[PDB]
């Protein structure tokens, strides 16, 4: 299956948030936002 | 694949602006990197 | 019909992947291996190519018709009439 | 009201001439149209004929009780298959009927109390002329003397009430207030036997379990509403006294709320699951009742009418495995899915209703309930939570195991879903859907 | 293995086996097609001792150590615990300490 | 027979009514073992299963009725259900003890939470200033 | 250029989110004042929320305008968006500024 | 797909042919265990266990005492998936 | 057909155990160059102590079993297709006798196969009264 | 199940039109990755220049 | 009709509105007969004070009163919550610009409203309600504001 692979890369790409996929317009933000806002340190580098 | 593109450019009005360290906004990438080092690192084994 | 079978003369323990150097690193242990010829067909070349080959047709799948159909949009942004 | 009650006596002949079981079921029918049609009450009483009235507490009380009494005669046929004594039969529900509307109607207490307690004997007919287990005489037994051993002592408190009172309209009562200390345990234990409460449970397992289809439908869709009601309409005199002693009450329900669910995940028995399940509800009910408060009073009034429906309907689906594979078992009733598909939507639709999911009228109440308790005493809510939890939880179980598991294998063939059961499980349900849309008349009655 | 033990059982609990096949093969008490299913002793027996164990129900110590704390003392404590509160609740409602702003379920 | 025909006979009190009763469920005079009859007893049911669980039964022995892992005429055990697999039951033994799956749960639970709630003391941030709102009387001075 | 130090020195890092608690010294930066552009009025008109009703809105109703009119493709409002964040980035280096200011005005009071 | 009984029977045969510690030439298909294969004690589920690993199902713990040849093994796989017809 | 006695022997409770064992290595151990390799490691150890008294035996086993408990894999490979499988027993199907209740409406769309099954059904009844002389 | 199952060997050879479309559709992937690259690389780096707490001279 | 979509919507809302307000002017004015449907203005009555210690009619005439003012009185709580309600969902920053001077009316509705109906429940009648604020006039007379304690 070179479509059901590629597709299954697609899905990765955009959970694993390589750039300009769904992960990096999402994930990215969050996680600035996450340094922007005060938080705790566990929720910090859990996060990461 | 266009992914949060669409929304991306149609959710917010007012875009959260986020001018954190380099050494911050970065560091979610290579943070990022390194599980997938991980992942097909301890996966990829030799017999003995 | 459904399929056919051969008829396991091909299948040969001497399968050069390294399953002979795994028969040498149990030669130390020198115990013997009698499944092994199971695996031939296993790994087989041209079934699957080199891991990394597999790789490289995974991860890269497209990657050059990107490249090429991206100069091409870059032509296009460029010639007619974006410019910069 | 006469109107109705002159109709069920020259429905009554009907029994002696032969071959009129499916002629007087849509007479009945009709007759509830009929009934249906007459709807324009308030609080105040209405329609005061002689010394018959009508109210939203009783006309919605009556039409439950004319809607179930004619699905009776859908439930059960094999009384014609067999043929039974059909005749006796028609004639005891119809007596029954008729004991019924004179009981909701009654706008004096003792003449509620007289065909309360009149009511005694047709169902201990309609249990007895259709038995099939041998448990059948104790059963009886049971039942009329856990009865009768409460049910006659507040004959004393009604000619107490009198000869303080001067009369027993409703009315009358609620002008004035009792706080004897026995007048208060003598009416309320008295009925709260056969609302029923979880320490005299006892009998209504046995009830259920050894009586037929019919029996058990009118045992589960009426007696214990009749009870509510009856209290709905005498509490209004009790308070003081009750305020002083109603901790004790609300903990037995609570309480045995979820003990009785305990009971019913290890019971083993379509009817006995129903049967505590069917006092789960009503202890709740007695809860929110005994409560006083205007949101649990309208909302008891609500939960009884939703609780009869959907325990006639799971009775009727006991009936069904009961006639198909001729034991009320789990073990031997499983995976019927694979023999009624469509009826096992039935099957789940009616254990919906039992677990509150909407639209649903039963589920309207619970939340009337809730709140009144919870406004009661903060307290509750720490059993509430369990309450309803291990509610859904039996009756998940009761739906999965009866309906899912691999076939049995000894199992001899028996004839499939047919449109007298099919029609009959719709009638039960889709009115418990209907009356959302205009509860206000069954959600407004103080 | 006992010698035989597993043995003993064998023969005459697989003689029954057959009888089992021969009731569900029935082609003739399936014929009648009126329902029912085989006899099964098991499910007899577990139906009478479901419904009656009183007549062994023995009033000892046991029994009542276990329903005491079964039921009992948790209605006991749990009405208790509810009157309690609701007496300094209602205590301090008819002394009209909380006047009737602050007071909550104001529409029950 | 109906339900009061079968009704189980009380706690056999001599080998005599042990061999009856063994007899009278199917059981070997061994495998018949009745029940403590204490106080709460059935009396002569017998005292079968009670294991770990019924699906550590034979998983592909022949079975009368699959669906219980069951064979024909036998005891049903008093309390079938509680060890049903469809209720509490497994098919191995377990790797550990009780107090080790609560423990190994709970103990982390708690210690994570103590130890964040002393990290929330020291809540971390970026060091900028606070959020200036436009409002009467508010003069924040500029950079200039 | 962390937080960790707080813990060390609760009293030395001002904390989070703090005002100005020395701006009087005007020896220093902060001599003149905020400007309003967008009036409130416009403002409330404009809906935009309370969170962001702050020094940076005129171009934020700028933006609106900008969508509203060509709101099928947004991506065309690109500019818009490209200065209104620059308005709110010059923001943020006065909110840096006056952080290190009031430590500024801190630390030189701090001994003494 | 279905399933065929003549290939059921040389695929046992192939994963027999392939099977070192078996008698190379794989003597009469009939070939009993213990008689000409010499299959030991334990070398008697290793046969076992690669047929269930080629044929997608464990066999029973004692109903491989059962399957005492490759004709055997046949019977099980047949009595499995209807290969009789 | 016959159901076997349950009756077992030290040999079969030390064979079925390198059948466990096997399993518990598939379960920790994967690649199939792997695999072989670590299970004739294992086979050694099968094979060091081949034949030994009984006793040592009965402590053979007290150690064995100890070994694949305590090491194993919390997520065995259960098998696809076989009892305990991931989706094995997705579904069930009823006794004939469901297929006998169809209305003759439903009767009249396979009539060559109802016919074929009134046939077969007549000769079961045959085959019944054989099976035990009735 | 499927009308293609081999035994011990590779996938049965798939026509090239099934071929053109996974790698099409991996194709598509990289086309608007590097498509967005160019037109936005600043944008994995933060927009903005960070300026430093030291560097800002004390007026 | 700057924006594009919007100026499309617009066609759709064209498009559905087109049809029923034809439907109105064509097959209702041309169908329709005219007739009137006032509204209750139920007389006072004399309350229980009025009535007499055994009445039973006045007493009933009393109750139904009493329930019928229940009944608006219930409701009055009810519209000025819809009324809150629309002011709350005005605009988005527009919160606090009129909860409180909006709201506080119906804050004080609630208390009033408790006061002559609340903490009776159902089967409350004029007399326990009347007798209610007898106590209370009592109570205010001679222990103080209830919210006080005792002296
Ligand atoms: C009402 C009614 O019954 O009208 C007939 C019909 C239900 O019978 P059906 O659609 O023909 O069922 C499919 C076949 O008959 C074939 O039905 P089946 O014999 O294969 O059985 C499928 C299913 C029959 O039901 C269904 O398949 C789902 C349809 C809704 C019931 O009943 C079952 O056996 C499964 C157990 C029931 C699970 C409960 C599913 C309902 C959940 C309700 C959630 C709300 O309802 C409708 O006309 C429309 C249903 C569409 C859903 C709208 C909600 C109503
Ligand atoms: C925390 C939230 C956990 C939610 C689960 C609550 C426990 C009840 C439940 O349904 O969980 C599943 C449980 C076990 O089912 P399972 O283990 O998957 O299979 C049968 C194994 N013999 O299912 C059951 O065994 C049914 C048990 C009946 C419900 C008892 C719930 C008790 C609640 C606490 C006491």
């Amino acid at each position: 299956m070179p479509l059901t692979s590629a597709c299954f890369n697609v899905s990765n790409l955009a959970l694993c948030g390589m750039p300009f996929l769904a992960g990096f317009y999402s994930k990215d933000m969050i996680l600035e936002i996450v340094s922007i806002s005060n938080v705790n340190m566990f929720s910090f580098f859990l996060y990461y | 694949i266009i992914g949060g593109s669409m929304l991306n450019w149609l959710i917010f009005p007012f875009p959260y602006m986020i001018c954190l360290p380099i050494y911050m906004k970065l560091l979610t990438l290579f943070v990022c990197i390194v599980g997938g080092l991980f992942g097909y690192l301890i996966s990829l084994s030799n017999l003995f | 019909e459904p399929y056919t079978v051969p008829h396991a003369s091909t299948y040969k323990v001497e399968s050069v992947p390294q399953l002979v150097e795994v028969k040498e690193a149990l030669g130390r242990q020198g115990l013997k291996d009698p499944w092994l010829r199971n695996e031939v067909w296993r790994y087989e070349p041209k079934a699957f190519g080199t891991h990394r080959s597999r790789l490289n047709t995974f991860l890269f799948r497209g990657l050059g018709v990107g490249f090429c159909a991206f100069l091409a949009t870059v032509a296009v942004e460029y010639a007619l009439g974006i410019g910069k | 009201m006469l109107k109705i009650i002159f109709f069920l006596l020259f429905l009554i002949p009907f029994c002696f001439i032969n071959n009129m079981y499916w002629m007087v079921q849509i007479m009945m029918f009709f007759i509830s149209f009929i009934f249906l049609l007459m709807n324009n009450f308030m609080n105040y009483w209405s329609e005061i004929s002689y010394f018959l009235g009508c109210d939203m507490l009783s006309y919605g009380l009556i039409l439950l009780s004319l809607w179930i009494c004619s699905l009776m005669l859908l439930a059960s046929e094999m009384i014609n298959k067999h043929n039974n004594y059909k005749n006796l039969f028609l004639l005891n529900i119809i007596i029954l009927l008729l004991l019924l509307i004179l009981t909701f109607s009654s706008m004096s207490l003792f003449m509620f109390y007289l065909f309360f307690e009149s009511s005694l004997i047709p169902t201990l007919f309609l249990i007895l002329g259709w038995g099939y287990q041998p448990e059948r005489l104790q059963a009886g037994l049971y039942l009329l003397f856990y009865t009768l051993l409460v049910s006659l002592p507040m004959l004393i408190g009604i000619f107490y009430l009198m000869n303080k009172i001067g009369s027993m309209n409703f009315y009358l009562m609620n002008n004035f207030m009792f706080n004897y200390d026995l007048l208060y345990f003598c009416l309320l234990c008295a009925f709260l036997v056969k609302m029923p409460m979880f320490l005299v449970h006892l009998w209504l397992p046995k009830a259920h379990v050894e009586a037929p289809v019919s029996g058990s439908m009118i045992l589960a869709g009426i007696m214990l509403k009749l009870g509510g009601y009856g209290m709905l309409r005498v509490i209004s005199f009790l308070q003081l006294m009750n305020l002083k002693y109603s901790f004790v009450w609300i903990s037995i329900s609570l309480v045995g709320g979820v003990l009785v669910s305990l009971v019913c995940l290890r019971q083993t028995d379509l009817k006995a699951l129903i049967a505590y399940s069917s006092v789960a509800h009503m202890g709740i009910v007695l809860s929110g009742l005994l409560t006083m408060t205007y949101w649990g009073l309208c909302g008891s009034y609500t939960l009884m009418i939703a609780h009869g429906l959907c325990s006639s309907g799971l009775f009727c689906l006991a009936n069904v495995s009961y006639e198909r594979l001729g034991s009320r078992s789990m073990l031997i009733n499983k995976g019927l899915l694979n023999f009624m598909p469509s009826m096992t939507l039935w099957w789940f639709l009616l254990s919906s209703a039992n677990m509150a999911a909407p639209p649903t009228l039963n589920l309207l109440g619970e939340i009337y309930l809730l709140n009144s308790i919870v406004s009661w005493s903060w307290i509750s809510m720490i059993l509430l939570s369990f309450l309803s939890f291990f509610s859904a939880a039996y009756t998940l179980y009761l739906y999965s195991f009866s309906q899912h598991g691999k076939l049995f294998s000894g199992v001899y063939s028996f004839s499939s879903g047919k449109i007298r059961e099919y029609l009959l499980m719709l009638l039960h349900w889709l009115p418990l859907n209907l009356l959302i849309l205009k509860s206000e008349s069954f959600m407004l009655w103080l | 293995e006992e010698q035989e033990f597993i043995k003993r059982k064998h023969e005459a609990t697989l003689k029954l086996r057959q009888e089992f096949l021969k009731q569900s093969s029935n082609p003739y008490r399936h014929a009648t097609g009126e329902g029912g299913t085989v006899f099964d002793a098991g499910l007899a027996r577990f139906q009478a001792m479901r419904v009656s164990n009183y007549e062994h129900f023995k009033p000892t110590g046991k029994s009542f150590r276990t329903g005491l704390f079964a039921v009992v003392l948790p209605i006991a404590l749990y009405a208790w615990a509810l009157k309690a509160e609701r007496d300094g609740r209602e205590e301090k409602y008819r002394t009209g300490q909380v006047a009737y702003k602050d007071r909550q379920f104001k529409f029950i | 027979g109906w339900n009061k025909d079968y009704k189980p006979g009380p706690y056999p009190q001599t080998e005599k009514e042990r061999l009856a009763a063994a007899k009278k469920y199917y059981l070997l005079p061994e495998e018949y073992k009745p029940y403590a009859d204490d106080g709460l007893g059935y009396g002569d049911y017998p005292k079968l299963g009670y294991g770990l669980g019924v699906e550590a039964k034979d998983s592909y022995y022949p079975w009368d009725y699959p669906e219980h892992k069951r064979n024909q005429h036998e005891p049903i055990s008093a309390d079938h259900d509680l060890y049903s697999e469809d209720r509490w039951s497994q098919a191995e033994p377990p790797r550990y003890s009780n107090a080790y799956y609560f423990a190994c749960f709970l103990g982390v639970m708690s210690g994570c939470l103590a130890l964040y709630y002393w990290l929330d003391d020291k809540k971390m941030y970026r060091p900028v200033a606070a959020k200036q709102y436009p409002s009467p009387g508010v003069k924040h001075y500029t950079f200039e | 250029g962390n937080a960790l130090t707080h813990y060390m020195k609760p009293d030395v890092m001002p904390g989070p989110d703090v005002v100005p608690t020395f701006d009087p010294l005007l020896g220093f930066k902060s001599r003149k004042e905020r400007v309003m552009i967008a009036t409130q009025e416009e403002m409330e008109s404009a809906k935009l929320p309370l969170e962001f009703r702050d020094y940076c809105a005129h171009l934020a109703i700028a933006y609106q305008a900008c969508r509203s009119d060509t709101f099928p493709f947004v991506y065309k409002c690109a500019h818009q968006k490209h200065e209104y964040l620059t308005c709110e980035y010059e923001d943020y280096v006065l909110r840096m500024k006056e952080f290190e200011r009031e430590r500024r005005l801190l630390e030189r009071q701090k001994r003494l | 797909p279905p399933l065929s009984l003549k290939l059921i029977n040389e695929r046992v045969l192939l994963v027999l042919k392939l099977y070192d510690k078996i008698d190379p030439s794989k003597l009469n298909v009939e070939s009993h265990f213990i008689n000409d294969l010499g299959l030991d004690s334990l070398d008697h589920v290793e046969v076992i266990m690669a047929m269930e690993d080629e044929f997608g199902f464990e066999i029973p713990d004692s109903d491989a005492e059962k399957l005492l040849k490759p004709a055997d093994i046949i019977k099980y796989v047949a009595d499995k998936e209807d290969v009789y017809e | 057909a016959q159901v076997p006695l349950a009756i077992v022997s030290h040999k079969r409770q030390v064979c079925s155990l390198y059948k466990r064992a096997l399993r518990n290595l598939e379960s920790w151990y994967d690649r199939r160059n792997v695999y072989r390799y670590r299970a004739v490691q294992l086979r050694a150890r099968f094979d060091e102590n081949r034949s030994k008294d009984l006793g040592e035996g009965i402590r053979l086993l007290a150690c064995g079993q100890r070994e694949l408990f305590e090491t194993r894999h919390f997520q065995p490979r259960n098998f696809a297709n076989s009892a305990g499988g991931c989706a094995f027993e997705r579904e069930v199907i009823p006794p004939d006798w469901v297929l006998d209740y169809w209305h003759p409406l439903e009767k009249a769309q396979y009539p060559e196969y109802f016919a074929k099954r009134e046939q077969r059904k007549k000769e079961f009844v045959t085959w019944w009264e054989k099976q035990y002389g009735k | 199940k499927s009308h293609v199952v081999s035994y011990r060997n590779g996938p049965p050879p798939h026509s090239k039109a099934t071929k053109i479309g996974a790698l099409t559709v991996g194709g598509a992937m990289w086309w608007w990755v590097i498509w967005h690259l160019w037109h936005e690389p600043d944008h994995i780096t933060g927009e903005f220049d960070y300026p430093n707490s030291r560097k800002w001279s004390n007026t | 009709p700057r924006s594009p979509m919007a100026s499309f919507a617009e066609s759709v809302l064209n498009v559905i509105d087109g049809p029923i307000t034809w439907f109105r002017e064509s097959i209702v004015e041309p169908n329709q007969q005219k007739q009137n449907w006032y509204h209750q203005r139920f007389r006072r009555v004399p309350t229980i004070d009025q009535c007499y210690t055994d009445d039973a009619v006045c007493r009933f005439e009393a109750d139904q009163q009493f329930r019928r003012d229940r009944m608006v009185d219930n409701e009055i709580v009810n519209i000025l919550r819809q009324r809150f309600e629309d002011c709350t969902l005005y605009e988005a920053p527009d919160h606090m610009v009129k909860c409180r001077p909006l709201m506080d009316q119906y804050e004080k509705a609630t208390e009033n409203w408790f006061i002559k109906y609340g903490d009776l429940g159902g089967y409350a009648n004029a007399k326990t309600a009347y007798m209610k604020q007898k106590h209370r006039l009592i109570w205010e007379r001679r222990h103080g504001p209830v919210g006080s304690g005792m002296k």
